[PDB]
């Protein structure tokens, strides 16, 4: 070789060295995504694409929300999906079971751990105690539902279980859904940082060959 | 015994599924097939000729065993370790993993398993009195009950604190997959360990030490023979790779 | 008003299938029965590039043919030297999600854009020995899905907001768009003479685009799911499309209609890519099962397979003079073979 | 909108075509014309090839 | 780009004495600096290179061992340090920035000389001293020791410009590319062992003196060089 190629191949080493350092700050982090149609107040949780960032116990978070088929596969390296539902309406429950039953069997996220989030559950309460509206009218199962005041109890319990019965008819034991009943409520950090922890356990657990 | 050892090194090696811990599963199998493709034939020559020697090879043998044993035990006192802090607290864990560490691991187990089989040929090529007793069996007491204490009573009281450790931890189905995993693993390598090691420190009817001597060294070598198969047998890739 | 727009369209459609069912008097697998096959091809990979960290999106070869460009989703464009695999410059993007990228034909430009809607232009060539933004070209709606050099002042860009635009780099605005697809637009296919531009979306269609009348000309539909990416046949007068059916298809421009189908029982899996080879012969692709397929164009028979891969491959590009292909990946590694 | 639609279609409706036999015809020919020329299709030296 | 050199002056033999020179405007860390010094009756001769990120220093046999070349990134300053000095060493010293890559141009710019005056090799040599001519091409020939055509295809030689009372600028780099900046009519042709420069329609302000460097290998070794008169 000349010495123009020892030269250039130099130039070649150092850009390396510094690809290496680049990549190791980048893997220090841990990144969401965050999904919620619209009437569900997304934004209100922790209080072309936006994002935000925050931190709990010195380990930084980073989330993303757009504002949907084909640009999904870029995020199927993310650690878990958050999906916010709104609770108060009963007009619009299944389109937000059918979208959860959308992303939940989905080819790229197949392996991609969900957390829930059911939104203004005091609105559920004051409209299930004033009487105007009833869920038999919507939901025909309900009247023969019986829980495991008395009624927002079994009422909120009858909305968790069909979200959890469309998660466990057939997910092969790979990923899981972590319910949450979400009020002005300030401690929205914790429990993500509580359900990323045991996520990441699972991992490993099955990594080490125990399972 | 000889077959088996040999195949389950050798079809584990093959079949390894390139994750980031499996290459010190490889170098543990390299360990044990070493073992059994030198150490086993010569020691059943020994049996068979009812403690004859059938000189310049008996030194040798002895220490070139006790580099291979040591490196054995050592390997697995580095997986307990570092399975405990990927469940104690997982999140740090998977921050210090440069998928550089397994060079370092492999690195330092090596380099302690020589040093400690150093002294054994030097010592042994100079006064055959230690090595032939025409036995070709180790006598000084103060070198056995060092190097026994080294290899033998150092990883046993890692091992055990671990062990409780992250059982505790521990304690929800695959939790309950783990522990049952874990109790065998741990019951299985004490119970086929312990027991030479426990009788040669005791010593320093001669003619039932050495047959007990002689049952126990096997007892060891089928103990090596069965590392790798467990580690590997509860994953179903493993298996079904394995089956192919 | 309503029902004679619908009767009159119905109309038009039957007349057009009608006569364009009078000129097909002969299949093309008929007309080539006499012709000596290719028999057996092996490529063996002769490089692989490495020095990413995430997935491979993108990929361009140089004019000269002896450079490439390459758009990772960790944030940053490599250039790299294809004969001793080294990199002559690194280049690191504001936002770390892009899904397309290209090369000027002189050389002094490349382009780059993704999630954000924005088409971002580097400049190569300058004072100082940096690498610095000229423009940053807005006004989509939607993310971008392909880009395409005219000159060192024109681009044509294919957005998400189902809509293609034709953009005068020095002043930054568009002086043409072009409308009238139903789905998303995900390839964009430029023409040897670079005065046509053929285009495939998600509704099943690929149409044929005028550049300075800005008007549609043609449209073709023979498939049955979205379509991922388009060519051109070294003529000039055909291009070959690839879709999420597992096969793919060759169109003709002046007799308007589809020529030949390329499918296999076996395969099942969508393909991402297509290229032709400099003759016209073989015709190049690539699937989801992590290896890519070689046809013989002009009789629907397999050739030969390239597997060197693990996880499924993104782009497939041909050099000018013909030498060698390179094939990205997502296991972050793009070889080059020969 | 239904209009542009109609409009675009009938703009479309007139357009010459010809038989297939004499494209398939073309493109067979183009492919045959430059066959010696293409390193891919057929094996080149180890000296020649810049690889 | 702007290049200063600060330094020189009369010095007693066997003095130390340090040159700084101060780069601004453009990205010092990425080039690598090299050092050239001009004799008054002689023509230019390379002194030392040191490497981007000091990977790499190189010295001349004449002045190795009493020479020393350190630079700073983050005060974008080049520094060299001289002790034991002899009485030959008298001359001018120019900051030269060279950066090496795939289809990039060493040598472009030539900071301000300044003077210091105290109280095997390839042989390049070219026949033509003087040479009387506006209007009427001319023909410049520098001869080589050895073929300059490496294996790759590429040959290394370098035509330097120098304006009376200026610093010399780049015109044709490896034989063939013109350098930014440069007016069209120059031109170069060659051959192994053998190189011409042809200059066609000379117009006013091109007269000068001319030198052919080869790249090759080290140490790089000047021509002797060619004066244009009217
Ligand atoms: C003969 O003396 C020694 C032998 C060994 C290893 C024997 N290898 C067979 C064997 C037996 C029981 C259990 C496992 C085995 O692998 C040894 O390891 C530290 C130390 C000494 C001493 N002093």
């Amino acid at each position: 070789v000349s010495a123009e190629d020892k030269a250039a191949a130099e130039r070649s080493k150092m850009i390396d060295k510094n690809l290496r350092e680049d990549g190791e700050k980048a893997r220090r982090t841990l990144r969401l995504l965050l999904l919620g149609a619209d009437n569900s107040g997304k934004s209100t949780i922790v209080k072309g694409i936006f994002e935000t960032k925050f931190q709990v116990d010195k380990v930084n978070f980073h989330m993303f929300d757009v504002g949907r088929r084909k640009w999904i596969q870029c995020f199927n390296d993310v650690t878990a999906i958050i999906f916010v539902v709104d609770s108060s309406d009963y007009n619009r429950l299944q389109e937000a079971l059918n979208d959860f039953k959308s992303i939940w069997n989905n080819r790229w996220l197949r392996t991609i751990s969900v957390i829930l989030f059911l939104n203004k559950q005091d609105l559920l309460a004051e409209k299930v105690l004033a009487g105007k509206s009833k869920i038999e009218d919507y939901f025909p199962e309900f009247a023969r539902y019986t829980t495991p005041d008395p009624r927002v109890t079994r009422a909120k319990y009858f909305i968790r279980k069909e979200f959890v019965d469309i998660s466990t008819a057939s997910g092969d034991g790979r990923h899981i859904c972590y319910p949450h009943f979400t009020c002005v409520d300030t401690e929205n950090a914790r429990r993500i940082f509580n359900d990323c922890k045991d996520i990441i356990l699972q991992m490993n657990l099955r990594e080490y060959n125990l399972v | 015994v000889i077959i088996l050892t040999i195949a389950g090194n050798i079809l584990v090696i093959m079949a390894v599924l390139q994750n980031a811990t499996n290459y010190f599963l490889m170098s543990l199998a390299i360990a044990d097939m070493l073992l059994g493709f030198l150490v086993m034939p010569v020691s059943m020559l020994t049996i068979l000729y009812g403690y004859r020697w059938p000189s310049k090879l008996c030194a040798v043998w002895i220490y070139l065993d006790v580099l291979f044993s040591t490196a054995s035990i050592m390997h697995l006192c580095a997986i307990s370790l570092d399975r405990y802090v990927a469940i104690q607290n997982p999140i740090h864990h998977s921050r210090f993993n440069s998928r550089t560490k397994a060079f370092l691991k492999i690195i330092a187990v090596w380099t302690i398993s020589v040093g400690i089989s150093m002294p054994i040929p030097v010592f042994g090529l100079q006064d055959d009195s230690k090595v032939f007793k025409g036995s070709c069996l180790l006598a000084d007491d103060n070198f056995v009950l060092i190097g026994s204490f080294v290899s033998f009573f150092i990883p046993l009281t890692i091992m055990v604190i671990t062990y409780f450790l992250t059982i505790k931890s521990l304690q929800i189905s695959n939790e309950q997959k783990a522990c049952k995993v874990l109790g065998i693993v741990f019951f299985l390598f004490v119970v086929m360990w312990c027991p030479f090691f426990i009788t040669n420190i005791m010593a320093v009817n001669e003619d039932v030490i050495g047959a007990l001597l002689n049952v126990f060294v096997w007892i060891g070598y089928l103990s090596s023979a069965v590392n790798p198969l467990v580690y590997t047998l509860f994953n179903k890739t493993y298996r079904s790779a394995f089956s192919r | 008003e309503l029902d004679q727009l619908r009767q009159e369209a119905e109309q038009l459609k039957n007349q057009i299938r009608d006569a364009r069912k009078a000129c097909a008097d002969a299949t093309l697998s008929q007309i080539t029965n006499n012709i000596d096959p290719v028999g057996r091809i092996q490529m063996r990979t002769r490089r692989t590039l490495r020095g990413h960290l995430a997935k491979i999106y993108a990929m361009h070869w140089g004019t000269d043919s002896r450079l490439l460009v390459s758009a990772s989703q960790d944030g940053k464009l490599i250039i790299w030297d294809s004969y001793t695999t080294n990199k002559v410059h690194a280049i690191p993007l504001r936002s770390s999600w892009v899904m397309t990228c290209a090369y000027a034909p002189s050389g002094n430009y490349v382009a780059c854009g993704g999630l954000d809607n924005i088409c971002s232009i580097y400049n190569l060539k300058t004072r100082e020995g940096n690498v610095r933004v000229s423009r940053e070209l807005a006004g989509h709606t939607g993310y971008l899905s392909c880009c395409r050099f005219l000159d060192d002042n024109q681009i044509v860009t294919s957005s998400g907001d189902t809509t293609c635009a034709l953009w005068d780099i020095e002043t930054g605005q568009q002086t043409t768009t072009f409308t009238g697809h139903t789905g998303d637009v995900m390839s964009l296919s430029l023409a040897p003479d670079t005065r046509l531009f053929v285009s495939g979306a998600c509704d099943a269609s690929a149409k044929l685009w005028d550049v300075r009348e800005g008007m549609c000309r043609q449209t073709f539909t023979g498939h049955e799911s979205d379509i991922n990416a388009i060519c051109f046949f070294p003529n000039g007068n055909a291009f070959a499309t690839g879709s999420d059916d597992a096969t793919c298809r060759l169109f003709d421009l002046r007799a308007d209609q589809e020529l030949m189908t390329y499918s296999h029982d076996n395969i099942i899996c969508g393909i991402t890519s297509v290229s032709f080879s400099k003759s016209g012969r073989l015709l190049l692709a690539g699937y989801d099962d992590f290896n890519c397929n070689v046809w013989d164009a002009l009789k629907a028979d397999r050739a030969g397979v390239l597997a060197g891969h693990d996880n499924r491959v993104s782009c497939l590009g041909v050099t000018d003079d013909g030498m060698a292909v390179a094939t990205g990946s997502w296991d972050s590694f793009l070889k080059i073979w020969n | 909108q239904a209009r542009k639609l109609v409009e675009q279609l009938k703009m479309e409706a007139n357009i010459d075509r010809i038989k297939v036999s004499k494209a398939a015809a073309d493109l067979m020919a183009y492919c045959e014309a430059h066959a010696k020329e293409d390193p891919l299709l057929t094996p080149v030296p180890a000296s020649e090839n810049p690889f | 780009v702007q290049l200063v050199e600060s330094g020189g002056g009369l010095v007693q033999p066997g003095g130390s004495r340090k040159l700084s020179c101060s780069a601004s405007g453009f990205a010092f860390s990425s080039f690598g600096m090299h050092w050239v010094r001009q004799a008054p009756e002689k023509g230019l001769e390379w002194v030392a290179y040191i490497s981007s990120g000091s990977g790499t220093i190189y010295y001349a046999d004449t002045v190795k061992g009493r020479f020393t070349i350190s630079r700073d990134d983050p005060k974008n300053t080049l520094f060299l340090q001289m002790t034991s000095l002899r009485s030959e060493d008298t001359a001018m010293y120019y900051c030269v920035r060279s950066i090496y890559y795939y289809g990039s141009s060493p040598f472009d710019f030539w900071g301000q000389g300044t003077t210091l005056t105290v109280s095997s090799d390839i042989v390049m040599t070219q026949a033509t001293s003087s040479v009387p001519v506006p209007g009427e091409s001319v023909s410049i020939s520098c001869r080589s020791s050895k073929s300059l055509l490496h294996s790759n295809g590429n040959t290394y030689l370098y035509w330097f410009l120098q304006r009376p009372g200026q610093s010399p600028q780049l015109l044709i780099y490896r034989m063939s590319n013109l350098a930014s900046g440069v007016p069209d009519r120059f031109s170069g042709s060659g051959s192994g062992t053998a190189f011409t420069l042809t200059i066609s329609r000379l117009e006013a302000e091109d007269v000068g003196v001319y030198y052919c460097m080869q790249h090759l290998e080290y140490p790089l070794t000047f021509g002797a060089g060619t004066k244009l008169e009217l």
